[PDB]
């Protein structure tokens, strides 16, 4: 029902105990995240830790406190880091949503560097977390027998 | 999907249309003034 | 997918500001004509 | 599949109506049928057209019925449908687009935050506001006088009468529904009476007298006399005697705030206007209950903002100042901004016109 | 200070014995085998386990744990081992055996949270309980809190504080919030006496937020920047500036010429 003793082991010790603990705040965040926004600035210091092998599972749970905040860019750039909860297969209004909002974002990232050179997607110049998403995404279009789609994004 | 990009660059032309009519108001009202004063 | 049909819901409510505009120019240009 | 989904329901919302303070069928089987028929993909994709067809509002008075000695009667700690309604609930507004909901984002957060009013924590709600606040444009004239009567209720155990203000005043001026106007208007105008409970004016009955039945008016008079004159001991049991009807609103939480009041306006109400008032004065005055409480009584009462005044223990008086000046630099310049801010609600017009 | 096998029985007999530093040495084991199995929140679902295995014990655990950090005047964990309490007598409905059992655990969060000086979310647990005439009301435990922020806010702070020494419950348990909440206190006092006294002597400061040395209430004084003279105190604080940043808003300095002349073009571009 509260989230409150959920968030109190989010500052103890043992992070093995965060283990099994982030795991069972993962499921109930789509409700309470109002109160987990309060508790973001201890998700995220949490997360430049080398000793914390758990960072993967406090990726998608900050994600989703910002998915109903109103901005999608910062559930963005924590989801692709860990390289694991960003799966184009999985189809839900959750998933669908940081997969499609990369789609506008690399044009408009691409339409700024487009000045300087034409060449730039075969640099680094764009962020290969971002261009990883552009690629998989004409995969999954492909898949779909639709060449209006994968051109159309493409273009 | 063609349909639906060409609706973009409609409202795309209207953004210049909607701060051009406000140019066109301020700019009336200036000749409006004129016109009184030739009363 | 998404921001291809999130686009076209976004755009409609620029509708009512063109016709707010237009209707304001008509009762004020129309007057001048008449002076 | 959008005509056909919508054809099945609105077969379905007449049944509503008998489910609806009508014909309650069972008070088992019901709520977990009236469960399947909803969930499977009655909200769909946002395709077109899709608004004031769900539930909405039918089932605001429903589920109070089913929670309270009817499934539950106090033998568990929630009904697991409720639970499963806050599951389906806030799953609703995660999958919101944001693009065209304007009614049926400000109908959902009214269920949460009626549930913080009677059993629950209202310190949570107020992270909900800042998701609330939306420019709904969609929201009929008889819920935009709801949609404002529980965010002046929130800001009233926050301690907080101003923000609580604004939108109390466009809540009784709404809903010109008649079942509004009685019911709803009259359990409105008490909580609008509350907010003047909270500030120390209390006004008398003028337009709130033939507004409302004599089921509110006696106890207002009956606080209105209390809290002005300074009397603790008919305070006390006017709030024995009315019990009965402060428990269902939710205003027995009157006998600490207001309580505290009962002293801040007879402050105002009696007459401190000459500078030294002796100790002696301040316990004849206001029964024997201002003789207990003299110099931290005045203290708190100061820094409150209710009046200004210096307490001198040596010759055992206090200086007391009433607030009166007159114009000369800067003492005009204060309301002039007010007063350029007051009209700022009213520039909105020429867009609106 | 393990005692038996058993995790619970090491833990209860430690807190009796005394020595509250060296009974928090058995938390870290406890809670990793309780987190695993996730017997430390209430399942939504239906495991079968509810008042039966450790689920009807771990309520205890956890009660001891709460009671092992108010001994050591720590108001960081509390909060922590509060929040676990909180789903505890709530769920299972109303009834297990003596329901809320002690009322005095739970009148320690609210006392507690009078320190910070924050009235808002006082009141916002009272609601939180489900029985506000029953429990609540008829019990003293609970109605203390309220009993004594009814005297904070009619602005009677001696009558608040006799509440702190003459009663008996301030031995054990309220012992660790008493002072504290008394110092939280003293310091809303101090916010009164700015604008309420002009002028006040040394000997009644002592008497009014009750001192029990002369020289102990001038320290007070010095982190206040209070001004201080022969047998006198006055305030030259009245004055408040800086309080974070502000411009053009809230009395400004430079732009006032300005802003009366800003706000005479502001209603001429509306029209236009």
């Amino acid at each position: 029902t509260t989230a409150a003793p959920l968030l109190a082991l989010l500052r103890e010790n043992q992070d093995s105990v965060k283990t099994y603990a982030l795991e069972s705040i993962n499921n109930v965040v789509d409700q309470l995240w109002s109160e987990i926004s309060n508790e973001l600035p201890d998700i995220e210091a949490l997360y430049d830790d080398d000793t914390f092998s758990d960072r993967e599972m406090a990726a998608l749970i900050a994600s989703k406190v910002y998915y109903n905040l109103g901005e999608y860019e910062s559930a963005v750039k924590y989801a692709l880091a860990a390289k694991d909860r960003f799966d184009i297969d999985e189809k839900s209004q959750f998933v669908e949503t940081i997969v499609s909002k990369s789609i506008e974002m690399y044009v408009q990232e691409a339409s700024k560097q487009y000045t300087k050179d034409e060449q730039f997607y075969t640099k680094d110049i764009i962020d290969p977390k971002l261009t990883s998403i552009f690629e998989r995404m004409i995969e999954k279009c492909l898949k779909a027998s639709e060449l209006k789609l994968a051109l159309g994004i493409a273009l | 999907y063609f349909k639906l990009k060409k609706l973009e660059k409609e409202y795309e032309l209207l953004t210049l249309q909607e701060d051009y009519i406000k140019d066109e108001q301020r700019h009336l009202k200036r000749e409006l003034k004129r016109a009184q004063e030739e009363v | 997918e998404q921001k291809i049909q999130e686009t076209e819901l976004k755009i409609r409510s620029k509708t009512e500001n063109v016709r707010r505009l237009e209707a304001q120019r008509n009762a004020l240009n129309d007057k001048v004509r008449f002076i | 599949k959008t005509i056909e989904v919508t054809a099945e329901i609105n077969c379905f919302m007449h049944l509503l109506v008998q489910l609806f303070l009508w014909d309650s069928k069972e008070l088992e089987q019901l709520v977990e049928f009236n469960r399947k028929v909803v969930i499977p993909n009655l909200l769909c994709y946002y395709n077109l057209r899709s608004l004031n067809l769900i539930n909405a509002k039918l089932w605001f008075y429903i589920y109070l019925s089913h929670e309270t000695l009817a499934r539950s009667s106090e033998e568990i700690n929630s009904d697991n449908q409720n639970i499963i309604l806050r599951s389906t609930m806030m799953k609703f507004l995660k999958i919101a687009s944001l693009k065209h909901d304007n009614e049926t984002k400000a109908m959902l957060i009214n269920l949460i935050l009626r549930d913080f009013l009677n059993n629950g924590e209202v310190d949570s709600a107020s992270d909900f506001i800042s998701k609330l606040e939306y420019p709904h444009t969609d929201v009929s004239s008889s819920l935009e006088a709801r949609y404002f009567f529980y965010l002046s209720k929130i800001n009233a155990i926050q301690l907080d009468y101003s923000t609580a203000n604004e939108y109390i005043i466009a809540a009784i001026r709404k809903a010109p529904h008649n079942s509004k106007s009685l019911g709803f208007l009259q359990q409105s105008n008490k909580l609008h009476c509350c907010i003047q409970l909270l500030m120390g004016d209390i006004p008398e009955l003028s337009f709130f007298h033939q507004s409302n039945m004599q089921k509110s008016l006696l106890p207002y008079y009956h606080l209105t006399k209390a809290v002005k004159l300074g009397d603790l001991k008919k305070f006390t049991s006017t709030i024995t005697k009315y019990k009965q009807l402060l428990l269902k609103d939710d205003t027995y939480q009157l006998c600490v705030r207001l309580r505290s009041n009962v002293i801040k306006t007879g402050i105002r109400i009696i007459s401190l206007t000459y500078k030294k008032i002796s100790l002696r004065d301040i316990c004849l005055k206001l029964n024997l209950d201002s003789e207990q409480t003299v110099e931290y009584m005045v203290s708190r009462a100061i820094r409150d903002g209710v009046i200004e005044a210096k307490i001198n223990h040596e010759d055992g008086f206090i200086e007391t100042t009433e607030l009166l000046n007159i114009y000369d630099s800067e003492d005009p310049q204060q309301v002039f901004d007010e007063r350029i801010k007051f009209a700022n609600q009213l520039h909105d017009e020429y867009l609106v016109s | 200070m393990p005692s038996l096998a058993e995790l619970t029985k090491s833990l209860s007999i430690a807190f009796e014995n005394g020595d509250y530093a060296a009974c928090e040495k058995l938390l870290p084991p406890i809670k990793i085998e309780l987190i695993k199995n996730n017997l430390l929140i209430p399942d939504l679902s239906i495991q079968n386990d509810i008042y039966l295995n450790d689920l009807m014990i771990t309520k205890r655990i956890l009660e001891v744990g709460a009671l092992a950090s108010i001994q050591t005047f720590n108001f960081d964990s509390f909060e922590n081992y509060f929040n676990q309490l909180k789903p505890y007598y709530f769920s299972n409905n109303h009834k297990l055996s003596e329901s809320d059992k002690k009322s005095k655990l739970i009148s320690l969060y609210l006392l507690n949270l009078l320190s910070q000086n924050n009235t808002t979310k006082f009141h916002s647990e009272l609601q939180y309980l489900d029985k506000h005439i029953k429990n609540l009301e008829d019990d003293s435990l609970l109605s203390y809190p309220i009993k004594l922020d009814r005297w904070l806010m009619e602005g009677s702070y001696q009558k608040a504080w006799d509440l702190l020494q003459s009663g008996s419950q301030n031995i054990s348990e309220f012992d660790s919030f008493t002072d504290i909440l008394k110092s939280a206190i003293r310091d809303e006092i101090a916010k009164n006496t700015e604008l309420s006294y002009d002028f006040l002597p040394l000997s009644n400061i002592k008497a009014l937020l009750f001192f029990n040395n002369e020289k102990e209430t001038e320290k007070f004084a010095l982190e206040r920047n209070w001004p201080i003279v022969n047998s006198k105190v006055y305030f030259n604080n009245q004055s408040k500036e800086k309080a974070d940043y502000e411009d053009e808003m809230m009395h400004e300095e430079d732009q006032k010429t300005n802003i009366i002349e800003k706000a005479m073009d502001y209603a001429i571009s509306i029209e236009n």
